[PDB]
């Protein structure tokens, strides 16, 4: 018996929208052009692993959301006060 | 903080309804 | 409960280098 039976809900163009997302907040960069440098394929690769580790993490499609924005919020909102708390 | 703090939450969980809506139930 | 990481450390340094503000400075006592 398995639980998962959630992935039929899915698409391939949620899958690359979220990926791409996950990028948005695991580093917002500082400017467009620091997206396009070699660099950011290692954040973007990095952000591909995360997403398949936290789809493989979840039984359904609630909690693979919840897994990936946890994880964001810990990313974004941790350096946010360790290396931006001025703003 | 708490405004970033809900459109963070938001921000990945609307792309479903962004892509393919809720309007079928 | 645990407290393991999620940021690999080839990945942490360019985010940890990237996020950052600074200020600089010049003035002198001497007239």
């Amino acid at each position: 018996g398995v639980r998962k039976g959630w992935h039929e809900h899915v698409t391939q163009d949620l899958r690359s929208h979220l990926v791409h997302k996950l990028v948005q907040a695991i580093f917002p960069t500082p400017d467009p052009a620091a997206l396009k440098d070699r660099r950011m394929e290692n954040l973007v690769a990095y952000a591909k692993k995360v997403e398949g580790d936290m789809y493989e993490s979840a039984n359904s499609r609630d909690e693979y959301y919840h897994l990936l924005a946890e994880k964001i919020y810990k990313i974004q909102k941790e350096l946010e006060e360790k290396r931006r708390s001025r703003l | 903080k708490e405004k970033r703090i809900k459109e963070l939450e938001l921000l990945l969980m609307s792309t479903e309804n962004e892509l393919k809506g809720q309007q079928a139930l | 409960s645990d407290d393991g990481n999620i940021l690999p450390s080839d990945i942490m340094d360019f985010v940890l280098k990237n996020t950052p503000s600074m200020q600089a400075l010049g003035e002198s006592p001497e007239s």
